[PDB]
RNA sequence: ACCAGGAGUGGAGCCUGCGGCUUAAUUUGACUCAACACGGGAAAACUUACCAGGUCGAACAUAAGUGUGUAAGACAGAUUGAUAGCUCUUUCUCGAAUCUAUGGGUGGUGGUGCAUGGCCGUUCUUAGUUCGUGGAGUGAUUUGUCUGGUUAAUUCCGAUAACGAACGAGACUCAAAUAUAUUAAAUAGAUAUCUUCAGGAUUAUGGUGCUGAAGCUUAUGUAUAUGUAAGUGGAGCCGUACCUGUUGGUUUGUCCCAUUAUAAGGACACUAGCUUCUUAAAUGGACAAAUUGCGUCUAGCAAUAAUGAGAUUGAGCAAUAACAGGUCUGUGAUGCCCUUAGAUGUCCUGGGCUGCACGCGCGCUACAAUGAAAGUAUCAACGUGUAUUUCCUAGACCGAGAGGUCCGGGUAAACCGCUGAACCACUUUCAUGCUUGGGAUUGUGAACUGAAACUGUUCACGAUGAACUUGGAAUUCCCAGUAAGUGUGAGUCAUUAACUCGCAUUGAUUACGUCCCUGCCCUUUGUACACACC
């Protein structure tokens, strides 16, 4: 949403499905080193299903979430092999059916006022969170 | 015929086209005093204004050079018998032009060096043409085995700045002779102003001409009548 | 038929300088095909002025 | 848009500086257009001042701009 | 019912393209052919650069080709009847008319 | 060229380049500036020139079978690398170009760039050359082409010893800053409102509110959601406008029409979206009496004046004379030399051009806390993309990956793409410990591209963690969006960048000088210097 920086914005939306049984979990979320560049797993699945905040913006102003379109241009800054730093694709997996994780076509049936708005409700309480 | 191809792949088909066209027009018009070719588009058919100085050897007996451009180009390009159309026309004032006269000079050659007979008359022709500058140069062997250059000339050339993309004309010629090669190169100044100048630019490169302060009667008596 | 190997269909062998014949310094894909030093003479009046 | 993650963000300041002139300069009044540039201009961090400083194109026979790599045993 | 027809130019030289909306678009709009004005594409430069010495032995020089290539637009809105006479005249060299029938 | 530095390499591993080594050949051209990630020279075959095996034949007058088959093709077993009836044991055969020893032309990546054409390179980042007409000399040759002042300048005053000269320099051509003031959009859109995508109660509340609202579960039907009651629970519920957001047309707006629907025709705002904007096609554009105790009255810096403009500012361009520079291996550019059924030519199968005790150069990631990780935020631009060739890829889908499937877009301001590039910004894990820095190194499988992958075609995983801790003497590069850091595109490209050209981003330090340094320019002077101090 356009209100105030999504840092910690992303942070409470992660735990909310998370809370709300909507987790919807890999059966890999400890195995896959998200893209062809990490050297370690990441530390946990929190950003897996995070970027519906980006989205949020891209349904906006990019385009419809198609995933070859959303998984080039994002998440890439990597270092790859030593001859020398290039660039990569990120290669999602199984966020591909995190629509089911949310329950010319569309992308979202419910990040349009119905449950974006949620977060928005969420950070109209995240004013009052931050009213003092 | 048509394709779906790029814009950008066809106009540099038009060039490639081109430069083809105008090194076999080297080939087999030079006996001719080949000059140049303008091939312009309309609807229906395509043209070829072909340019050469020896405009009644060109066309043969009973039409029968014609035919043998259009016969050419067809089975070359494979392309509408009828919608390409080629016209031969005369090099106006074609020592000017001198890129035939660079041709003409290989016709020379075989006077014995011709030099003072031939090809310093070369220089004087582009005078007896009528140009402004001019500059002719030959390289290789001459009376032994070792390559040597002459550059005979007469006039002003630029060769730099803007208008020396266009003034000037070279055009280099090879030619083969018994020792074994003599190269021609040829550099000409032309008056682009005044004579006629029908489509060269209209060019002004340097020149900065004055226009007279016209004086005036400064007094202008009334002298007034009432018609 | 016979003696003749060679699948020409891939590699550059051998779609190779339709302005020369000539392999080694091909100028290959801009739709010319040019053997880039035969490209110095032919450079007009396909276009190509130079400007900086 | 362009820019980057620094310069993108300067252009922003000759946007807000040059708005308030043209709605002062036009609509309101001629000294209100005059008491927002004296206050400015003292120092004003030429936050109206355009200036052209682009990139410069490269050279064959260098890596960059104008450098370049030599000593081939000179 | 009624037609309308969208004709594009492209050339090289901007001057035949200053040529061909000299006269093009003033015998038109005398029969109001609702030229929408000279509609400026952006233009197509093609760049190329290569050595210069054959046999590239000394002082690794370069040399740079440029190329430039530019259109401009003029849709019309008329039946295929009145635009007939406008194909026929004015033509101009190297620039280039693309109108389909079919 | 220093200097004041900045970054560097020279140290380390690796990619290459050249050598030397070797080998069947490791094909080669190039060796100070001006050979060395060069020959666009990123090679499995092809390239390929080299090496082994092979293989092909090409002209004619003569001529001799005659057409009792002169030929040419396959099986079959030998020869093979493949069926090369190339050869052949045995077979039939379209037979004639009379398949010739003989003209001799033909090819050649075969030789000479020290026989040449061409181009290109440097001489030289320059500021330098020449000509008629005079006087200077017997003459070579000078003068013009200079004393000084100044310039980037042989650029100009000015001595003015022809000039009006001529080439060079400049002038000129190409690039964002520049009034859209004019017409310019199927780019962008500004907007405007129509909207639709609607939270706040920020608003006003009408109905409602403790009476059971809101919220919640159970049941099955419908193909799990939904319906309802119960379950359930104790304040909110619901509608609008204001505030903040999608969308579609808002093209001569609306309503007209013709039309399937645009327009005007019919009127209204009479403008119910116009051109800021990207795009030009233009002319504007420090367009300089710009004032400044006047320098030889002229080219007295001053920063001062502007307020798109204190050059918007880099490139291209390049004369005379030259070099035994480089290229015969770019070419049907070529002298000559060499060769030709037994090829150096040519196509095939291989091989190699990559091989190694070693030397040398361009260049890559480092040697780490400004850091290596995880996260989040979220800015480019140059470009490029498939109809006689496999391009750009959107979308779904599957797969640790690698990729693969299915279905599109797109011949391109329109699609990939608003290419929403990287480093950097923000919290954490690390706790300097050859560590988690650094990824060479070797196994293994999984892959891709292609007939074919083997000091490898490249690519994935989980191992393997060496050298390497800022690199000696020497030594390169460069003054503003520059240096460097940092990506990306293109070029070659069946797949292969690790290099070369362009592009943008982040953005400094230091000089604003001088002639010690290597320098370079016809001023004077010296000589015993020819091929000129090697």
């Amino acid at each position: 949403v356009k209100d105030i920086d999504q840092h910690a914005v992303t942070k409470a939306v992660a735990v909310f499905l998370k809370k709300t049984g909507k987790l919807k979990v890999p059966d890999q979320m400890d195995i896959v080193k998200t893209a062809k560049f990490k050297e370690l797993a990441p530390y946990d699945p929190d950003w897996f299903y995070v970027r519906c905040a980006s989205i949020l913006r891209h349904l906006y102003h990019r385009s419809p979430a198609g995933v070859g379109s959303i998984t080039k241009i994002y998440g890439g800054r990597k270092r790859n092999g030593v001859h020398p730093s290039h660039f990569c694709r990120a290669a999602d997996g199984a966020a591909r059916k995190a629509l089911q994780a949310l329950e010319g076509r569309k992308l979202s049936s419910i990040g349009q006022r119905d449950l974006d708005r949620i977060a928005n409700q969420i950070v109209f309480k995240q004013r009052d969170a931050a009213k003092q | 015929a048509n394709l779906p191809i790029s814009k950008k792949r066809k106009f540099v088909s038009d060039g490639i086209f081109k430069a083809e066209l105008n090194e076999f027009l080297t080939r087999e018009l030079a006996e001719d005093g080949y000059s140049g070719v303008e091939v312009r588009v309309t609807p229906s058919r395509t043209e070829i204004i072909i340019m050469a100085t020896k405009t009644q050897q060109v066309l043969g007996e009973k039409g029968r050079r014609i035919r043998e451009l259009t016969a050419m180009v067809q089975k070359r390009f494979n392309f509408e018998t009828g919608r390409i159309e080629l016209y031969a026309e005369k090099v106006a004032a074609r020592g000017l032009c001198a890129i035939a006269q660079a041709e003409s000079l290989r016709y020379k050659l075989t006077g014995g060096l011709a030099v003072r007979r031939a090809c310093y008359g070369v220089l004087r022709y582009i005078m007896e043409s009528g140009a402004k500058g001019c500059e002719v140069v030959v390289s290789g062997k001459l009376r032994g085995q070792r390559a040597k250059s002459m550059k005979f000339v007469d006039g002003l050339m630029i060769h730099s700045g803007d208008p020396c993309n266009d003034y000037v004309e070279t055009a280099t010629r090879h030619v083969l002779l018994r020792q074994g090669v003599l190269g021609i190169k040829v550099k000409v100044m032309l008056p682009y102003d005044p004579k006629n100048k029908i489509g060269p630019k209209k060019p002004l490169p340097d020149n900065v001409s004055v226009v007279e302060p016209k004086e005036e009667k400064i007094y202008e008596t009334p002298e007034t009548e009432y018609k | 038929t016979l003696w003749y190997s060679h699948p020409r269909k891939y590699g550059q062998g051998s779609r190779c300088c339709r302005a020369c014949s000539n392999r080694h310094g091909l100028i290959r894909k801009y739709g010319l095909n040019i053997c880039r030093q035969c490209f110095r003479e032919y450079a007009n009046d396909i276009g190509f002025k130079k400007l900086d | 848009s362009g820019g980057g993650h620094v310069a993108q963000i300067y252009a922003i300041r000759q946007a807000i500086s040059k708005a308030l002139v043209a709605f002062y300069q036009k609509y309101v009044d001629e000294a209100s257009k005059k008491e927002i540039k004296d206050i400015l201009v003292q120092y004003d961090r030429t936050l109206l001042v355009g200036d052209p400083r682009r990139c410069e194109p490269k050279k064959f026979g260098g890596p960059g701009a104008r450098a370049r790599y030599q000593k081939s045993y000179r | 019912s009624v037609h309308r027809i969208r004709i594009t130019l492209t050339s090289r030289n901007v001057r035949s393209l200053e040529n061909v909306c000299r006269d093009l678009i003033n015998g038109a709009k005398n029969q109001n052919l609702r030229v929408k004005g000279p509609v400026r594409m952006p233009t197509k430069t093609l760049r190329i650069t290569t050595r210069k010495t054959p046999c590239g032995e000394g002082s690794k020089t370069w040399d740079r080709f440029q190329m430039r290539i530019h259109k401009r637009i003029i849709d019309l809105h008329s039946p295929s009847e009145i635009v007939k006479k406008i194909t026929s005249i004015n033509i101009e060299p190297g620039v280039e008319v693309e109108v389909t029938i079919a």
